[PDB]
RNA sequence: AGGCUAAAUACCGGCACGAGACCGAUAGUCAACAAGUACCGUAAGGGAAAGUUGAAAAGAACUUUGAAGAGAGAGUUCAA
RNA sequence: CGGCUACCCACCCGACCCGUCUUGAAACACGGACCAAGGAGUCUAACACGUGCGCGAGUCGGGGGCUCGCACGAAAGCCGCCGUGGCGCAAUGAAGGUGAAGGCCGGCGCGCUCGCCGGCCGAGGUGGGAUCCCGAGGCCUCUCCAGUCCGCCGAGGGGCACCACCGGCCCGUCUCGCCCGCCGCGCCGGGGAGGUGGAGCACGAGCGCACGUGUUAGGACCCGAAAGAUGGUGAACUAUG
RNA sequence: UAUAGGGGCGAAAGACUAAUCGAACCAUCUAGUAGCUGGUUCCCUCCGAAGUUUCCCUCAGGAUAGCUGGCGCUCUCGCCC
RNA sequence: GUAAGAAGCCCGGCUCGCUGGCGUGGAGCCGGGGUGGAAUGCGAGUGCCUAGUGGGCCACUUUUGGUAAGCAGAACUGGC
């Protein structure tokens, strides 16, 4: 869209957007990050705060593979099973829960979130953290480690 | 260089990249070449089926995907010998053969 | 050759022993366990050694 | 092929046909109907010119 | 290679152009940088307010609304 | 001379919507007849947010457009969004609530019509409400649009809890210097 | 610590080949034409300019000045 | 007869030659003899923000496969038991790891700076806050009764967005403390109460496409150096055998 | 006929080496580099500056504030205070 | 520089592990009551993105170095 561009109306002025006495030449300061520690340290420090320097345990042939565990919340615990299951089993219609197999759709870790409904279930997941393992409890449903 | 509150930009090219470009024109054409060689291959085959070998069932090797199941590659002779036949034998029949595939 | 096998694990009545039993501790007691799996092992030859 | 907006289209898979964002649309029926004009001000159309 | 060193010519009037208005000061001030023993004093005072001065303060109520 | 008044009277409004939507365009000829011929200030708001852009018009979730109708006196209001609804996996259990919005996605009518309610447009709630009587104007989350956690004074300075721009949110990656008290300072 | 082997893959040289929101003779390859030609330098090497009559040569017979170039009449054709 | 005109001429007054560096240009500052054609902010990647569109806690087929070999077809269309994957939905720690619900009422243990139990509601509260609702009273040709109907309302109610503050919750550390758990009783876990660091939560707003602006890397607005490296060609002038 | 470029040769002038020598010529890397000169092409409307703070082997330059413009947004008006 | 009122007054009560002769002090919270509180003028608040700029000079008055300057260097306001 050169016609649309702003080149095509900056057309007939003389310095053509950057000024007559500035006159943008080639590469004022430097190129790229020039300077991180000597004359663009006001930008540096003030807006990236932290850039320069080591912090951590220096960690070879890391794979991003092992440390693989996604995370699932009490809210949208439900909607991993169609809701029809959850109705059926909220017809009043005996001591009997369904099974929610959170592997089943990809998730390994069952984290703590708020608003879980009184119905009894039975979660079955890798990993749990005590908050969640407190509202299972709390619904009354119970909670099952897989391998 | 700099500027306002932006993101510190490392791009990777102050290597002379303009000369080794090799880009996708001829993907179309490409996919015709790979269409016309499966219809050639199945013209050129037989009643035999295409895709021709059968391959087994077999399951990922990280704590990532162990859950899944993936169309491996050979039947590990072991289990081959427990079908009861001999091994190049499978190979005429269309029945792949790994041997390298432990149980 | 895929054909995702798809278990159901249908309905069941909850029982006891289990909400009262398969709390958050016993992953945090059975790592602590692996983790100290070997020096209780050293400190078993230790108090033979000392005789 | 794209189904109605009852149903969804059964040959393609996941496409229902679009959202419609004015139910019914004839601009002078809306305005010349009785439930707007019964709540309009007045149609004022005196000039009020510049005097000298 | 002499120049003019310091200045503080046309500033006001820069300064002027937008204009020096104060800082705003909204209501209930930022409490932070106060006395730690005044501020620990006041979380428990704010929070058993909270859970004490329901019954009473409903019959103090009751009561100024039966005198007037 | 006249006014040595500096010049900045011309407000920085915006006039005709800058979409070139026929069906957004109509309801801006609808409804600014509305404010004009009628004299009720729903009909100015409802007037400015058709203007308004597409960032400024943020989606209603369904839990919010149903706690703010659970509120004390807005049964039989109606609840009227301009801007679109999203229907939301948290809540399990929806009211019978009547609904004016514009472009409501498919799930949220799904279970809005499940929960048994009625939903109109613009033109159905001009023929029944022209002044807007009875109705509730709702607004969506404009400060939780993620962009607003990058505006601040700083990223760093006085604290300034503003989440600096960086590409890949682990170690080593903007840590180091003025972030921890042992190398160098700390904000 | 000995060896072989198709496929999928890269291809601005070559051999033909088909197309183009590309340039239209100061552009596009330097080269639309006797172009790596004329030419320069001892040599390594450097390197151009130069498309268009008319439908058809029908290219002006013949006369008449001038030593001839050149001209005036005449003629060709829709146009000299 | 009327006529502006890029025709020409007369006269009065104003009237220094343009471009740029510059505090300062008519300058005794530089470039321009005249004319025609060419001649300079492009393209890609990446990021940020604004804008338009679609879908929406999802979204995206950009890589493949599927259709008969038909100009436009290097198109378009479809896949969904091709969502593998990207970005987002959850942050935080150097890491081992850990990982966001409370409110209201009834009761008990010494209701003791303290924990437990039972029921219900469900993202707390304060001050502003567009809008909405209610409404004293107010006004419409004889005196009674009438209904929509009419409009202003003092005042009052619930309160969007957002702003300001307090309270709450998660993670890292620090301080002070006691209790519980038992695939096994231990230099084992889990817990409490405060003050702090965090790019947090506190009913989610992204993703894809396109356009605009700005910045960066690229020959990057166009032309410009003295240089350096690689590999070759020259003693026909000259230098000395 | 011999000696070839950081090489040759020089009764020594840093002279000569194909009109070039205090480092020859030709091609390529190469559109090398430049905080430094020069230019930077259509109209109209609206708004409209700065030559200042701090830091930099910075003092002909940049980052930072300040000044400017655009994009809006949230409220206020129209009907004795 | 500050103040020239509803974010303010006045009354009544609750909570506190802070303070402590004292139901004392101080804060917070709740409910209630009465806006007419100098003059003048005006619409204000707020967010994002970012160009150009980072070589100045003169004038009144006050001023530093110098004999002095159309010199060098400052302050307030205006201009170029
Ligand atoms: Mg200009
Ligand atoms: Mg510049
Ligand atoms: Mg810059
Ligand atoms: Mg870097
Ligand atoms: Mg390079
Ligand atoms: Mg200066
Ligand atoms: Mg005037
Ligand atoms: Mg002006
Ligand atoms: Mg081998
Ligand atoms: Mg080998
Ligand atoms: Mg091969
Ligand atoms: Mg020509
Ligand atoms: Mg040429
Ligand atoms: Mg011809
Ligand atoms: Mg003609
Ligand atoms: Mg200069
Ligand atoms: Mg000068
Ligand atoms: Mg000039
Ligand atoms: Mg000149
Ligand atoms: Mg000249
Ligand atoms: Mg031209
Ligand atoms: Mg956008
Ligand atoms: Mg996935
Ligand atoms: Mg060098
Ligand atoms: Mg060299
Ligand atoms: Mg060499
Ligand atoms: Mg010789
Ligand atoms: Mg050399
Ligand atoms: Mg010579
Ligand atoms: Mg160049
Ligand atoms: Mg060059
Ligand atoms: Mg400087
Ligand atoms: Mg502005
Ligand atoms: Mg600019
Ligand atoms: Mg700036
Ligand atoms: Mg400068
Ligand atoms: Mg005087
Ligand atoms: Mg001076
Ligand atoms: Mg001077």
């Amino acid at each position: 869209p050169s016609r649309l561009r702003k080149t095509r109306k900056l057309r007939g002025h003389v310095s053509h957007g950057h000024g007559r006495i500035g006159k943008h030449r080639k590469h004022p300061g430097g190129r790229g990050n020039a300077g991180g520690l000597h004359h663009h340290r006001i930008n540096f420090d003030k807006y990236h705060p932290g850039y320069f320097g080591k912090v951590g345990m220096k960690h070879y042939h890391l794979k991003r593979n092992q440390s693989f565990c996604p995370t699932v919340n009490l809210d949208k615990l439900w909607t991993l099973v169609s809701e029809q299951t959850r109705v059926n089993a909220a017809k009043n219609k005996t001591g009997a829960a369904p099974i929610i197999d959170v592997v089943r759709s990809g998730y390994y870790k069952v984290l703590g979130k708020g608003k879980l409904p009184k119905q009894p279930v039975i979660v079955k997941a890798k990993f749990f953290s005590r908050r969640a393992e407190e509202k299972i409890k709390s619904v009354g449903g119970a909670c099952v480690l897989v391998a | 260089a700099p500027s306002r509150n932006g993101m510190v930009l490392k791009p990777h090219f102050h290597k002379d990249w303009q000369r080794r470009v090799a880009t996708w024109f001829n993907q179309p054409a490409r996919k015709i070449r790979r269409r016309k060689a499966r219809q050639a291959k199945a013209r050129r085959i037989a009643p035999r089926p295409a895709s021709g070998p059968i391959r087994p069932i077999v399951r990922c090797p990280t704590v990532r995907y162990h859950t899944k199941v993936r169309a491996g590659r050979g039947f590990s002779l072991e289990e081959l010998r427990v079908a009861g036949i001999h091994k190049k034998v499978a190979r005429t029949i269309g029945i792949s053969v790994d041997p390298r595939r432990r149980n | 050759p895929v054909r995702n096998v798809y278990k159901k694990e249908k309905a069941r009545v909850i029982t006891e022993e289990e909400k009262n039993f398969k709390a958050f501790a016993s992953l945090r007691m059975a790592r602590a366990n692996a983790r100290l799996f070997g020096i209780r092992a050293k400190r078993a030859k230790e108090a033979a050694e000392q005789d | 092929l794209y189904g109605t907006w009852r149903k969804a289209a059964s040959l393609k898979s996941n496409y229902n046909l679009p959202m419609h964002k004015m139910i019914n649309t004839d601009l002078s029926r809306i305005l010349k109907s009785p439930e707007i004009q019964r709540a309009l001000r007045a149609p004022r159309k005196k000039i009020h010119r510049r005097v000298l | 290679a002499k120049s003019k060193n310091h200045t503080t010519h046309n500033q006001s009037r820069k300064w002027h152009r937008n204009g020096i208005k104060k800082p705003r000061s909204q209501r209930y001030e930022s409490l932070k940088g106060v006395d730690p023993k005044f501020l620990r004093n006041m979380r428990f005072a704010k929070k058993h307010n909270k859970k004490g001065l329901k019954k009473m303060q409903a019959n103090n109520a009751k009561a100024m609304s039966a005198r007037a | 001379g006249v006014d040595i008044r500096h010049n900045k009277d011309r407000k920085v409004r915006r006039k005709e919507p800058k979409s070139q939507d026929i069906y957004l365009r109509l309801l801006v000829k609808l409804y600014r007849f509305l404010a004009r011929r009628t004299n009720s200030t729903f009909n100015q708001v409802v007037l400015k947010r058709l203007f308004m852009s597409r960032t400024n018009r943020p989606p209603l979730s369904l839990s919010r457009m149903i706690r703010k109708m659970k509120l004390p006196g807005r049964e039989n209001k109606t609840a009227v969004v301009v801007g679109t609804i999203t229907d939301d996996v948290r809540v399990q259990e929806v009211p019978k609530l009547k609904v004016c919005a514009l472009r409501v996605t498919s799930r949220a009518r799904s279970r809005i019509l499940r929960a048994g309610g009625k939903i109109l447009t613009f033109d159905q709630l001009a023929l029944d409400s022209p002044k807007g009587c009875g109705t509730v104007l709702l607004s969506g989350p404009r400060k939780g649009r993620e962009v607003y956690r990058h505006f601040g004074k700083a990223p760093g300075t006085p604290h300034s809890h503003t989440k600096p721009y960086v590409r890949s949110k682990g170690r080593k990656f903007e840590r180091a210097r003025g972030r921890r008290a042992s190398r160098g300072y700390k904000n």
